[PDB]
RNA sequence: CUCGUUAAGGAACUCGGCAAAAUGACCCCGUAACUUCGGGAGAAGGGGUGCUGACUUCGGUCAGCCGCAGUGAAUAGGCCC
RNA sequence: GCACCUCGAUGUCGGCUCGUCGCAUCCUGGGGCUGUAGUCGGUCCCAAGGGUUGGGCUGUUCGCCCAUUAAAGCGGCACGCGAGCUGGGUUCAGAACGUCGUGAGACAGUUCGGUCCCUAUCCGUCGCGGGCGUUGGAAAUUUGAGAGGAGCUGUCCUUAGUACGAGAGGACCGGGAUGGACUUACCGCUGGUGUACCAGUUGUUCUGCCAAGGGCAUUGCUGGGUAGCUAUGUAGGGAAGGGAUAAACGCUGAAAGCAUCUAAGUGUGAAGCCCACCUCAAGAUGAGAUUUCCCAUUUCUUUAAGAAAGUAAGACCCCUGAGAGAUGAUCAGGUAGAUAGGUUGGAAGUGGAAGGCUAGUGAUAGUUGGAGCGGACCAAUACUAAUCGGUCGAGGACUUAAC
């Protein structure tokens, strides 16, 4: 399941990190490697904000990031939503009556720097 | 003379009538059917070609399937040949299933090793180490390389290298059930390979 | 260990030959024509399987 | 897997209670003394069990004239005859393999009605 | 399995204790010995009384391993102990008494005179 | 190379137990030969330790509860002739 | 013994790791003689296929001892092997004892301590690819010139308490069972491990608080454990045979009316030799064989085994991968689709979730409910990604003969 040339608790972060961005963002650019791992991560996310309950909102806050925002609301207020709750308010009922299969890569180029492979993963 | 080919599934238990248990290796072998048949008038010696393994068909090209016509079958995935078969008695077309072999039965088994890649020589040749302490510097070397005399080191000094992914065979072994409905052997022991992979099984040659 | 003998002209070239670079699968884009890399996004115009991606 | 569960479905036993590792069990073995049949009584604790299909085995722990002894049966023999639960034991894991270290009353169980 | 200067005690009246294995007969370079094999023992620890005297070298055979024994059927036995018998060359004890619990298997390897004496006999 | 675990055995290893493993905190009980009478002495060898309630003379003791394990992590004498 | 060789450097012994060769043979195989009754032996001949053990004491070879074994062979290889290990010993600087010397110091006398560097160019050894060749282009199946591995041996039961012998004692030749060491595979069982699996628990900090969780403390620590890799676990093996021989023993037979294994003729005979068993093999430039598939444009140097262009059969680049793997190679697939991810059920494994309820002053317990969770394992399902494409690849010489 790839090493990806870190120890244990510092690729658990590095994935922690990658899945809240692209909820929070939709559209994310990354190597190849750390883009399938991360393919596999946000479907069982997507599949627990399916589920509903409070027993899967609490399974999903092990590993969701906390103190990020994803704001694009106002009525009148600062009222701002959490990561979490649009997870369960806003991706979850978008992809009700999908099976699995939630995400897509696309490849581009290679990165200057590194000639790192780059690519694409975006949801619909 | 009889001889068979199959795939592998896996090993399992059973008792026997007495009430011992026994290990065993499932392997599957749906109807082989023979190909051709070379005798010497034509190709200097006698044997006979079996194929198994149906294949999906844009998965052949066309000189396999001009081969596989004079059959009468599907193109074959394995196709192997099986010598020392009173030739007679066998003909183009027909199907060897596997109650070719009944309960008994000592019969050789054949495969290819599985693979393991690069490894040393203790792994690979069963070398021993040297110490762990006592100010050792030496601990998975394979060795001095040989005297001084002939300037040179000789051959088969055993070194590292890439293991496994042989042919072996094992003598002596015993049929313990066949089943026909479902082209089953069930053999006592342990083969050689992986799962999937291609196994023959023949009659023993130490009798 | 240390080399005995330096290595001539014609040995350092045997190395050498197979040490080259080499320009794999090369396409023409289906939408704007120029030259791609297969199963890559075209950077010329960002189409890629008769579709815009690139874009919003 | 399903090939090889088809091949061994019928050699199955339909007559097995139920217990867990805990109870205390009597097993009904069946021994060989020259041509004589006869049948054992091996009275303990199940401590192991093991799993998955015609391979499951169990392991059944017991102290004889002072010392401490194990023996592990699968689960299908045909040599054996009876397995009868006598009482049921309240336990908190799987393997109890900490009672190999203890004598005694340190060694108990408690009851439980099911 | 039992080894070179494995320890083991004594299932016995003989007066022996404790004792040290030496050898591991039969064969030429044999490592290990299990249930119903004859052994080479030093005596290392005695009881005050008793025909044997620490400091001897004796003939035992091995009951009651901890890695124990596999039977036909598919089962298994094994003990909380290692102990042996000290014999007399003809397979007799040369005490009177045996403690403790035995294995099967010395039926077969034909010591009929210690399993007429053991309390169980597993 | 630097780390973690290992069936059964337990110094059979080697010039040599080298290197590892083991002991390690606080409270209580106990503790030999010898001696320059100060020592030897942390000699050796053993027991207690979490949480709730009641009483608490005071320092603690009783009743109950849970786990394989209560100085539940990190840090801290091996000993003897 | 000598001083040819090496002083702008050729590092000593035992042990470790890895062996190889000779035979003057230690065991096992075959024989002749005996002051060979049998059981054990003595000695000589043929034989190098395989085998030839763990400790104690010394730096130690050497040696003595203990317990075994079929046996515990002797030599060469820089008294094999330090750009492969060790540095105990000898042979640096410190200090001490006996002893010699007026002294500084000294002793193949002794004692305690004491620095061993190297990133592999060439040949060689073990593995793995690319190029071309094998005379049209291709996909598969193969023969075997050569070569390598393997080669050990104990105990019991029966023949039979028989032959032999006063007795004590006790066979050959056959048949059967079961071991030790060594070795080829494999994970169903017994165990090991199992850092993206389940649970328990200490300290402190964060998600505003309670409840429920995250971070760090060797994976914080403790109890289990799936796949995969594994031995101490499980299965197998060295089976029976043929051919030509060694020492030895003949049959018939003369030279030499007899005798004589030999000269002419004709046999027996060993774990050894060539096969028999296992694996590699046509780069075997002596490049072998069989089955199947594919069949013609343009200018001329001149018509020639001429050049160049588009193609057939087929192949590759590129992408999803694992039963494969350092890379490359190999094998499974690319919508004529289950190749990998996800989803839906299941399993191993753990051991009774969260939220409520009930009984307790509380810690906690019972219940809803074999619950919840569940990497790698098993079925199904085109939901995402294997899109669109390009590149290479024949037109078949000449001589003689038979038809
Ligand atoms: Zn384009």
């Amino acid at each position: 399941y790839r090493k990806l040339g870190r120890t244990s608790s510092q690729r658990k972060a590095m994935l922690r990190d990658i899945t809240t961005d692209l909820i929070i963002n939709e559209r994310i650019v990354t190597t190849e490697a750390r883009a399938k791992e991360v393919r596999s991560t946000v479907e069982k996310m997507i599949t627990l904000g399916k589920r509903g309950d409070l027993h899967a909102r609490r399974q999903a806050a092990t590993f969701v990031r906390n103190e990020v925002a994803s704001v694009r609301e106002e009525d009148e207020s600062i009222v701002v939503e959490s990561a979490l709750q649009k997870l369960f308010n806003d991706l979850g009922p978008r992809f009700a009556e999908r099976q699995g299969g939630y995400t897509r890569i696309l490849k581009t180029e290679p990165r200057r720097g590194d000639a790192a492979p780059m690519v694409v993963i975006e949801f619909v | 003379t009889k001889g068979i080919l199959g795939k592998k599934v896996g090993m399992t238990q059973i008792f026997t009538e007495s009430g011992e248990l026994i290990p065993v290796t499932v392997v599957e072998a749906t109807p082989n059917v023979v190909l051709q048949v070379k005798t010497v008038e034509t190709d200097g010696y006698e044997a006979i070609q079996v194929g198994y393994q149906d294949k999906r068909e844009v998965l052949s090209n066309k000189p396999a399937k001009g081969h596989v016509a004079k059959a009468n079958t599907a193109p074959k995935r394995f196709i192997k040949e099986f010598k020392n078969v009173e030739l007679g008695e066998y003909e183009v077309g027909k199907e060897i299933k596997v109650d070719v072999f009944q309960a008994g039965d000592v019969v050789d088994v054949t495969g290819t090793t599985k693979g393991k890649g690069f490894q040393g020589a203790i792994k690979r040749h069963g070398q021993s180490r040297g110490p762990m302490s006592h100010g050792s510097r030496y601990h998975r070397r394979p060795g001095s390389m040989g005297p001084v005399a002939p300037n040179r080191v000789f051959k088969n000094k055993r070194l590292a290298g890439r293991m496994g992914g042989d042919r072996v065979t094992i003598q002596n072994l015993e049929v313990v059930k066949v089943d026909v409905e479902r082209n089953v052997i069930l053999i006592k022991g342990n083969i050689p390979g992986a799962k999937k992979s291609l196994i023959t099984i023949k009659s023993a040659v130490k009798a | 260990a240390v080399p005995a003998r330096r290595t001539s002209k014609a040995k350092k070239a045997k190395r050498r030959t197979h040490y080259k670079l080499t320009i794999k699968g090369l396409n023409a884009c289906s939408n704007c024509g120029e030259m791609k890399k297969s199963h890559h996004v075209c950077p010329a115009c960002g189409h890629y399987d008769g579709k815009d991606v690139m874009s919003k | 897997n399903p090939l090889i569960q088809e091949l061994t479905q019928e050699q199955l036993r339909t007559d097995i209670p139920a217990f867990r590792p805990g109870d205390t069990v009597r097993v009904h073995a069946k021994v060989v003394e020259g041509t004589r049949e006869r049948i054992q009584l091996f009275e303990g604790v199940v401590i192991k069990r093991r799993g998955a299909g015609i391979s499951e085995t169990y392991t059944v722990r017991k102290v004889s004239n002072g010392v401490g002894v194990e023996r592990t049966f699968p689960l299908h023999t045909p040599r054996v005859a009876q397995i009868e639960v006598v009482r049921y034991g309240k336990v908190r894991r799987a393997k109890l393999y900490y009672l190999r270290a203890l004598h005694g009353k340190a060694a108990r169980i408690k009851e439980i009605r099911r | 399995m039992i080894q070179q200067e494995s320890r083991l005690r004594v299932a016995d009246n003989s007066g022996a204790r404790e004792i040290l294995t030496i050898k591991v007969l039969g064969g030429s370079g044999r490592k290990t010995a299990n249930i119903g094999d004859v052994i080479v023992a030093t005596v290392k620890q005695a009881t005050p009384g008793g025909v044997v005297k620490k400091g001897e070298v004796v003939k035992a055979v091995i009951v009651r391993t901890k890695s124990g024994a596999r039977r036909a059927d598919g089962s298994y036995i094994k003990f909380d102990e290692n102990a042996a018998v000290i014999i007399r060359d003809d397979k007799s004890p040369r005490g009177t008494r045996i403690f403790g619990p035995v294995a099967r298997e010395l039926r077969e390897n034909n010591f009929m005179k210690i399993v007429s004496l053991a309390p169980e006999v597993l």
